[PDB]
């Protein structure tokens, strides 16, 4: 039974691509689990699946290391997962994206963005109506 | 009528209209009104003088019992003369049975303090104080309890702004949280909802 | 002369925003002072300025522990006013949702006062069963505290295709998590020596101060509102109501504990006798139409608009309703004035005489006795400051 | 050159060490200090970041301003930061804390609490999930491995 | 129908004594709690990998606000301003005119997200569903001011989720 | 007799010996505020301070009136004594950072509308 | 035992309100006219009092 | 169908943009404009017209329950179409 | 006055000024005092910084939503400064620095970047500028300071006619280094001194009467092409106003004289710090230098604001350098100074 475990560890540091991808995915990820890889995403994040973990674990994505214009490498977050992804990675339905692809519209957005908040993309509000109050414009000719 | 109405009760209507009767009986002198609702609610309009002995009538009676102080609250209405109105409310777990006290005060009439009848009642009526102003006599500690230390007026009362009169914040040439008039730079948007057609006949009142 | 000392807001055992002046000789506690407010947002003020559909996520925000209760306190309330009736299927809901709320809320209390006493390890053995009772608030309503789910009508939307099992699979498991709280708690010593004839309080003193629910249960007084004045379907449920014999903060613990094994009794009891038929009443002056009647029905539409804009109007009167809220006795002092805002709304949380009275239940007591006495008496200052 | 370089790894070790050790007050005023209970929870568990909290502000590193600020509660709120040993932060949680939310037009409310403290990140919710609150530590915390001490330090 | 929590003496009987002198000598109780903590040790512990993995949510989730359009890429929102009134908190500014081609549409939609509550009032209220609490709830900023939405924000939200919140509605307008 | 009822005093010389003795009170104790708030204002200037306060309600002859204002100074007193003010709510009445308002008629119509 | 105060009824020390708003506001009691859009009558029943209006301006941020 | 102003900001759907001598562009210094590029007006005005057989039709914005509530166009007038109110779709009869 | 700019409100918070102001060197010791003022009246203010993020956080409470505007410049950069002061109407300079570092000399923050400030203000169409100068700034001062200071005076004169330059002295504060300076010499035993501090005249201002000063420099109409000279009410010598010090906080003072050379050597000493420097030569040059007299300026009197004497603010500087035991006294308690006034 421990020469079972010990085999299934050996396997796990195996099945990641040999000692250098067991020590990527458990510096960068925290992790060192092997799932059925369900999907990969248009900006190369991967998403696996494992059905024996118990809720919570059994689905997970490993994000990209190169986002819009970044080096995600070390910093990524969870604003990185497109909402195809977000809706199939949070269980809010059993279908991948892969095997239920969302509807197509023309004004949906080809590229996601995550959070680009302290960046010089942030949003800045401002008022969208026009002047309410005209002024009365002077003459440009003298008047005496 | 049956699905989406309430149903009524009217044997609990009955047995309140009987003990309303039997409590204006037995006090006179500071009864004014007794009134059983549609839902089966005794209420009972006292004169202010009344507070102290209605109460222990009905804390000390063997057939009221009611040993428990559920609230006690004041409501604010500035078209009457006397503007404020006590209300008690009060459970008697011996008889299973709720009841409800009113009676009323203005600005500068104080109010009998009911801590001896209730200890409950020591904090209920502070707040009382503290939200419209209404001064209890006799009261053990009597002093703001929800407002801030040195904060001027009654926010309870309907004249009191919602937003009030003055804002904090925190002034570094002072080093510490400072008070000025209240400045918003969104004013709160009041709005006409009252239809101007009749909801209820049934509460009609006489044209004048 | 005293020692003089703040105790919180910025104290771990001060629950956020108590500021406790205590005068003490040596460790023992001469006076307790509470000053509170430091939570006050004037609600009742705001709800004056609000519709009563616009008032009830202040009632979530109330007890923050108990909010599908409150959401059920003033949905009584108004619907008392109203003189309607909400329909049976959404009367078992309410009960279902209103004992998971009591488990929350219970598992809440317990942990929090061991922490308090010193047991930090309960607190996250429970609170992966609050998490999961989130998750089912959220199924239910979108949101994982703050639902809004109970209306003055009914529920505002039914229950997805498969809660139910879900529900049935955490009640099946959740005895045996209150199982190991008892094999932490009940019967040791340490904890027995911390909480026995602590803030012993009598059955009169109790019943003058104004306390209720577990205050008065622990204290042998007989009394529970969901058995003497039961509202929504509490007249259908089985349950036994705990008794306390000492009047101390062991007994309330012991009555705590066996409230929640009754509230998976009850919890079991309303998802086998769960009706069908709608969530709301047939009214659509009070509840809205539907969203596929109000886009096809000129009336639905109609009665949308006035309802999503001005509200109901609730004829003239005023109104005491309560409920046995986890925390005791929660009630409503509602008065309306034939308008489609209330006029007035007092608030009646029991967390308020509780701590009215905290300097009677300690006197004589020492410091980490006043830290357990404010932990058993499971106040929660959103209710209490208002 | 060569200098820079040494500021420069400076600095990563210290942003480094800042960021992995966050200690917050164990400070909360309402509805939203309990999702901040949930991510000391065990399905989220802080600790494993590196976040624990402490009672004393004198260890604490961050303030998390977790719920309703009032006007009775904001002097104490004021001092309890200035208390705070720097390097210090402030986390905005909820509505009621980013700018009064639900009791914006009160009288006795502080229309958001950066009127008192400055702040770092601001949480949206009512409340915040205990997942939006850790996306705002995670956030914070690389907002703080970003911070370059050292490198303007020897620019000047 | 009550029952006693702590209503039970104890037996007198010498072995009973026996077992309760060993109890308070030896700690049997103590050593049970111990017990209940070593079995914890070595259960599986219940931590998600955040943000690698995520908690589960629901189809009715209530998160970042976004305004919505109809297929043929016409913006949904029409200006009646019953989100606005219904707004518990006030969070909402409309301002609305005649478009050039005399379509009703508004010229400012405002939302405050530190004034809303998130209870979803303004899209049960809405008749088109034009106005929808979406599934995002990662978006906290660096500055109060980000978090003052215009009509423009509003209308890039529901761009960039449209093909997640069109699916949630999907799945939970039949309830509505 | 207009059916009204007294707080405490019964005429206006009562309420007067009741204001004298709560301005004795808030004279004494102004020295221990200073002291103990450890505020930058002299003895001279908090008690110049309180003289205003109590001279704000100079107007006043209803002996009820003057019964609830000295409540509610006892209530103020009471408050500072205990420390349950802090320095912030005692500084407010001094009002340092507020720009003083001009009150001649030219200033008020350059600034703008209000009276 | 009653006092006999003969004096005008003033709470003006006891609001609370700034001066400000005691002395240099004008207050309007009317009964309010119907909306002459609807022939209902029912908000022209009760007396409102109310204030002078005051200035109003723009916001510098989002307007 | 975004615009360019005469200073360089970018022209939002609704038709705004600070002037040259407003200060309130400081704000978008070293930041950007938020301006939502796909214009509803333009959008809708590329949908062909429905050519109908009846006087009257009726508008639903489609999916059923998904879309708005439904209405009735009357289709008499020869000389322009029959817009939705909620939706901006376009029916006409036969004509010519 | 282009209808944006008009002012709206009562001068709060929410209120609107009508002020758009770029102020340099914010995050100084008089600068939050400025941004705190302008953000009182509800004015659109801009910062310019250098330093890390971090170090402006006591800058965010002091204004509304959106008035207060924190963007990276850089000194020798002259785009920086254009891209600050594009939208502005007011511009104030307030950088400075009281020691050499080895990117910056006293020529560089006190000439250059005052000149480069001036004229991109000057041809970016802003309206207004203020200077501050030192009150002892002359071209033949033994302070590479002050003449940097006089140089830099003139050359942002010449850039900019129409401004108005403030010529302050040695201001005091909680963050100053001018009461604090000399109270933390306590830690060295006893106080140096240049002839026992007997032949040096002080005339120090309070912080608070500076920022008002500039504040009413800038709404005031005639005060265009001005030059104002800042002082306090009272003139005191060096060795009573050290000693009255020493007396606020409570601590023995222990004074003994000390030559030019030795002090100036000492100077040195402490100059080699990489970080602030405790003092330097050209402090030591500053410190026993007198306060000049310019009668024929115009002062804080001539725009509003009365100077407040140092003995009603100098207990909310010292009190921090008290012990325990003399924590709680109170402030007239302390018998003031001796003045040298006419
Ligand atoms: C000294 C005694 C250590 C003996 C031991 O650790 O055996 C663990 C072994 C696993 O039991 P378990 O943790 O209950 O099973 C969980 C699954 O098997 C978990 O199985 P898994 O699918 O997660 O496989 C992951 C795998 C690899 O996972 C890892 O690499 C992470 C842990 C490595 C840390 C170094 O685990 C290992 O092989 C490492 C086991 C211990 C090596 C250290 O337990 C025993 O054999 C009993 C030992 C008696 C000690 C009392
Ligand atoms: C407000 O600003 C200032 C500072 O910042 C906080 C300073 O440190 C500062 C300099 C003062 C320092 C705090 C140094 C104080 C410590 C001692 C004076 C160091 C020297 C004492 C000896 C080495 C003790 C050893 C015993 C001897 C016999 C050898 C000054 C002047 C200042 O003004
Ligand atoms: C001699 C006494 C003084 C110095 C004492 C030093 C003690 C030993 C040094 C400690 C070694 C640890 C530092 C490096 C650990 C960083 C690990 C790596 O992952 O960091 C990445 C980036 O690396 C760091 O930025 C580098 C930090 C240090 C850089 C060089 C070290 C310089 C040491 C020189 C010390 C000499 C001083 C001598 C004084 C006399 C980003 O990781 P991050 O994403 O965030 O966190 C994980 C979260 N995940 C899951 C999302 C991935
Ligand atoms: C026992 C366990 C701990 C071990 C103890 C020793 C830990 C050694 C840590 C090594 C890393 C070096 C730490 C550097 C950070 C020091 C603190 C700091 O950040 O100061 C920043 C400060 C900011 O200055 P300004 O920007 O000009 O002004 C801003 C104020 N208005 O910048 C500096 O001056 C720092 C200068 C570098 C310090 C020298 C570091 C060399 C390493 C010494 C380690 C000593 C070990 C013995
Ligand atoms: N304090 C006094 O006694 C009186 C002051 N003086 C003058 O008053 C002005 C302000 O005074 P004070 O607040 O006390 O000075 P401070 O030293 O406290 O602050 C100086 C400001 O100027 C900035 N600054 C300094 N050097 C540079 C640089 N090379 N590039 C960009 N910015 C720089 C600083 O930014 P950073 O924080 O990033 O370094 C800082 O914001 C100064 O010009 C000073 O000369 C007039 C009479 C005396
Ligand atoms: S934001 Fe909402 S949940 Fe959080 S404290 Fe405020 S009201 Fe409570
Ligand atoms: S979610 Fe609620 S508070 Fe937020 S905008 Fe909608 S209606 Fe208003
Ligand atoms: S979002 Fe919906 S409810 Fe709000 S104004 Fe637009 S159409 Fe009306
Ligand atoms: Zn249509």
């Amino acid at each position: 039974e421990l020469v079972q475990v010990l085999r299934r560890g050996l396997q796990q540091v195996s099945g990641h691509g040999g000692l250098r991808g067991y020590l990527r995915v458990l510096f960068r990820a925290n992790d060192v689990r092997v799932g059925t890889l369900v999907g990969e995403d248009k900006y190369g994040n991967k998403y696996y699946e494992d059905n024996k973990q118990f809720f919570g674990r059994h689905r997970w994505v490993i994000y990209t290391t190169e986002m819009n214009g970044r080096d995600t490498f070390w910093d990524v977050d969870g604003s990185m997962v497109p909402p195809e992804w977000h809706r199939w990675l949070h269980c809010m339905t059993d279908d991948p994206p892969t095997t239920k692809p969302p509807t197509a519209r023309k004004y949906i957005w080809t590229n996601h963005k995550f959070n680009v908040s302290g960046t010089p993309q942030q949003y800045v509000p401002y008022s969208t109506t026009r002047k309410k109050i005209q002024e009365w414009v002077p003459p440009s000719t003298p008047y005496k | 009528t049956r699905p989406t109405i309430r149903p009524r009760n009217d044997v609990v209507h009955k047995q309140l209209s009987a003990f309303g009767q039997y409590v204006a009986e037995i006090l006179p002198k500071y009864v004014q009104q007794v009134q059983v609702s549609c839902f089966n609610e005794l209420e009972i309009f006292i004169h202010p003088d009344g507070v102290i002995p209605v109460l222990t009538f009905l804390r000390d009676h063997t057939n009221a019992q009611f040993k428990s102080l559920a609230d006690l609250t004041a409501v604010d209405v500035p078209t009457r003369q006397n503007r404020f109105e006590i209300v008690y409310n009060l459970l008697s777990l011996r008889f299973n049975s709720r009841i409800r006290v009113k009676t009323y005060t203005d600005e500068l009439t104080p109010i009998e303090s009911s801590v001896t009848v209730y200890k409950a009642a020591n904090w209920y009526e502070r707040e009382i104080w503290d939200m419209f102003g209404v001064f209890f006599a006799n009261h053990p500690d009597l002093r703001r309890i929800l407002t801030d230390y040195g904060f001027e007026g009654h926010p309870f009362r309907k004249d009191f702004p919602l937003s009030g009169y003055v804002e904090l914040r925190y002034d570094d040439e002072v080093k510490r949280v400072v008070a000025e008039p209240v400045e918003l730079a969104q004013e709160f948007r009041k709005f006409d909802l009252n239809s101007p057609w009749e909801a209820f006949p049934a509460y009609r009142q006489p044209p004048e | 002369s005293n020692l003089t000392l703040n105790f919180g807001p910025q104290h771990p055992a001060a629950h956020g925003v108590l500021r406790l002046v205590m005068e003490l000789s040596g460790e023992m506690v001469r006076k307790c002072d509470p000053h509170i407010g430091l939570l006050h947002r004037g609600t009742e003020k705001l709800i004056e300025y609000k519709t009563y559909l616009q008032a009830l996520p202040y009632f979530d925000r109330l007890d923050y522990v108990s909010m599908m209760c409150n959401e059920q306190a003033y949905s009584l309330a108004v619907e008392k006013l109203l003189n309607i009736q909400p329909p049976p299927r959404a009367q078992w809901i309410r009960v279902l949702f209103g004992e998971i709320t009591r488990l929350l809320n219970h598992i809440m209390a317990v942990t929090t006062h061991a922490l308090d006493i010193g047991a930090m390890t309960p607190f996250f053995w429970m609170f992966e069963e609050r998490e999961k009772m989130f998750e089912f608030y959220e199924r239910v309503s979108g949101a994982r505290m703050h639902a809004a789910y109970i209306r003055p009508g009914g529920v505002h939307q039914d229950l997805p295709l498969g809660l139910l099992d879900d529900i049935y699979e955490f009640s099946k498991n959740f005895s045996f998590r209150i199982d190991e709280l008892e094999e932490m708690l009940t019967n040791n010593r340490i904890w027995r020596n911390r909480t026995v004839d602590i803030g012993v309080v009598t059955a009169e003193d109790a019943l003058n101060y104004g306390f209720s629910g577990v205050m008065l249960r622990g204290s042998g007084i007989q009394w529970d509102l969901r058995k003497t004045q039961p509202y929504d379907v509490y007249d259908q449920v089985e349950f036994d109501v705990p008794i306390g014999s000492r009047g101390d903060c062991y007994d309330r613990y012991l009555c705590r504990v066996e409230e929640m094994r009754q509230s998976l009794r009850i919890i079991s009891q309303c998802l086998n006798k769960m009706p069908p038929g709608e969530i709301k009443v047939d009214d659509a002056k009070v509840s809205p139409p539907k969203r596929a009647e109000m886009k096809t029905s000129m009336e639905s539409l109609i009665h949308h608009f006035k309802l999503y804009t001005e509200g109901y109007q609730v004829p003239p009167g005023a109104t005491y309703t309560a409920i046995e809220a986890p925390k005791g006795e929660f009630g409503v002092y509602l008065v309306s004035d034939g308008s489609s805002r209330p006029y007035r709304c007092k608030i009646k949380a029991p967390g308020f005489a509780h701590l009215a009275g905290l300097d009677k239940m300690s006197k004589g007591h020492m410091l980490a006795d006043v830290v357990a006495i404010i932990g058993t008496q499971d106040i929660v200052f959103g209710e209490v400051d208002r | 050159s060569r200098g820079e370089y040494v500021v420069a790894k400076l600095d990563d070790l210290v942003n480094w060490a800042r960021r992995s050790s966050l200690w917050p007050m164990t400070f909360g005023l309402a509805c939203c200090a309990v999702e901040m209970m949930h991510m000391a929870a065990p399905r989220y568990d802080m600790d494993r970041f590196g976040v624990v909290f402490r009672a004393s502000p004198r260890q604490s590193d961050v303030m998390i301003v977790a719920g309703t600020l009032t006007n009775k509660m904001a002097p104490a709120l004021r001092k309890v930061y200035d208390q705070m040993p720097e390097p210090r932060y402030v986390v905005s949680m909820g509505s009621c804390a980013n700018g009064g939310g639900y009791y914006h037009y009160s009288y006795s409310v502080v229309r958001g609490c950066d009127r008192i403290v400055p702040v770092d990140i601001y949480v949206p919710g009512c409340p915040p999930t205990a997942e939006a609150l850790l996306y705002g530590i995670l956030q914070l915390q690389r907002k703080i491995k970003r911070e370059k001490r050292l490198r303007i330090w020897y620019r000047r | 129908t009550y029952k006693f929590v702590n209503m039970r003496e104890p037996s007198m009987d010498m072995k009973s004594v026996t077992d309760r002198a060993a109890q308070t000598l030896l700690w049997t109780e103590l050593v049970r709690g111990l017990g209940m903590t070593l079995s914890y040790l070595f259960r599986e512990p219940a931590t998600i990998n955040y943000p690698f993995e995520k908690g589960p949510l629901s189809p009715r989730f209530r998160g970042e606000h976004a305004l919505r359009r109809y297929p043929s890429g016409e913006e949904r929102c029409i200006a009646c301003k019953l989100c606005e009134a219904v707004c518990p908190a006030q969070a909402i500014t409309i301002e609305a005119e005649p478009r050039a081609d005399g379509s009703r549409r508004t010229t400012r939609y405002d939302i405050d997200m530190t004034k809303c509550i998130y209870c979803g009032f303004c899209q049960e209220a809405c008749p088109v569903d034009a106005i929808v609490e979406g599934p995002n709830f990662e978006f906290s900023t660096e500055t109060h001011e980000e978090l003052l939405y215009n009509k423009e924000k509003l209308l890039n939200n529901g761009d960039k989720w449209e093909a997640e919140i069109a699916a949630n509605i999907q799945a939970d307008y039949l309830y509505r | 007799g207009t059916s009204v009822k007294p707080i405490f005093s019964r005429d206006m010389n009562e309420a007067k010996r009741r204001v004298r003795e709560l301005y004795r009170a808030w004279y004494r104790e102004v020295p221990n505020t200073v002291h103990l708030f450890q505020l930058d204002i002299s003895v001279k200037q908090g008690r110049d301070k309180v003289r205003e306060m109590f001279m704000k309600n100079a107007h006043v002859t209803d002996p009820r009136v003057v019964d609830l204002l000295v409540i509610k100074g006892k209530m103020e007193l009471e408050e500072t004594i205990n420390v349950w003010k802090q320095r912030t709510h005692i500084m407010r009445f001094f009002h340092e950072t507020e720009a003083p308002r001009p009150t001649d008629f030219l200033s008020k119509f350059y600034v703008g509308h209000d009276p | 035992q009653l006092i006999a105060v003969d004096e005008k009824l003033d709470i003006t020390t006891l609001t609370g309100v700034p001066e400000e708003h005691i002395k240099t506001r004008k207050v309007r009691i009317f009964v309010p006219a119907r909306n002459n859009m609807q022939s209902g009558v029912n908000n022209t029943k009760k007396w409102k009092m109310e204030f002078d209006t005051r200035e109003r301006w723009e916001n510098p941020l989002m307007g | 169908g975004v615009r360019t102003s005469p200073t360089g900001e970018k022209v939002t759907h609704t038709g705004q943009a600070y002037d040259d001598g407003d200060y309130r562009r400081v704000r978008f210094s070293d930041r950007q404009k938020e301006v939502n590029e796909n214009f509803a007006i333009d959008l809708i005005a590329e949908q062909p017209v429905s050519e109908v057989g009846s006087r009257v039709i009726s508008c639903d914005g489609g999916g059923g329950a998904l879309g708005h509530p439904r209405v009735y166009i009357n289709l008499d007038k020869e000389t322009k179409t029959g817009t939705c109110g909620y939706c901006g779709l376009q029916f006409r009869q036969p004509h010519h | 006055l282009h209808h944006a700019l008009i002012p709206h409100g009562k001068g709060g918070r929410s209120s609107v000024s009508g002020i758009v102001a770029t102020v340099f060197g914010a995050t100084g010791f008089l600068g939050r005092y400025v941004v705190n003022h302008l953000g009182r009246m509800g004015s659109q203010v801009i910062v310019p910084y250098r330093c890390e993020p971090y170090d402006t956080m006591h800058l965010r409470p002091m204004g509304d939503l959106g008035q207060i505007i924190f963007m990276e410049w850089n000194g020798k950069d002259k785009d920086s400064i254009r891209k600050v002061v594009e939208h502005s109407n007011v511009v104030i300079n307030l950088v400075g620095r009281e020691w050499e570092t080895k990117n910056f000399d006293f020529e560089d923050v006190f000439v250059k970047i005052p000149h480069a400030i001036a004229q991109v203000s000057k041809e970016a169409g802003v309206e207004k500028l203020i200077h501050i100068s030192h009150l002892n700034a002359d071209i033949k001062s033994p302070s590479r300071y002050l003449r940097s200071k006089a140089v830099g005076e003139k050359e942002v004169r010449a850039a900019f006619p129409e401004a108005t330059i403030i010529k302050p002295s040695d201001i005091f504060g909680r963050e100053d280094r001018f009461l604090n300076y000399f109270a933390s010499m306590r830690w060295f035993g006893g106080v140096p001194l240049i002839s026992l501090g007997k032949e040096t005249v002080k005339q120090p201002v309070y912080i608070v009467d500076v920022s008002k000063g500039i504040i009413n420099a800038i709404k005031d109409p005639d005060a265009k092409g001005k030059t104002f000279a800042f002082v306090g009410p009272n003139r005191y010598l060096l060795f009573d106003l050290v000693q009255y010090i020493f007396a606020v906080a409570y601590r023995p003072f222990l004074p003994y004289p000390l030559p030019h050379f030795a002090y100036r050597w000492v100077g040195r000493l402490f100059e080699v710090s990489p970080f602030e420097p405790w003092t330097t030569r050209d402090k030591v040059e500053r410190v026993h230098m007198s306060d000049m007299t310019l009668p024929h300026l115009p002062g804080l009197e001539d725009l509003g604001i009365q100077a407040t004497p140092l003995e009603l603010k100098a207990i909310e500087v010292l009190r921090r350098h008290r012990t325990y035991r003399w924590l709680t006294s109170e402030m007239e308690d302390v018998k003031p100074a001796k003045t040298v006034n006419i």
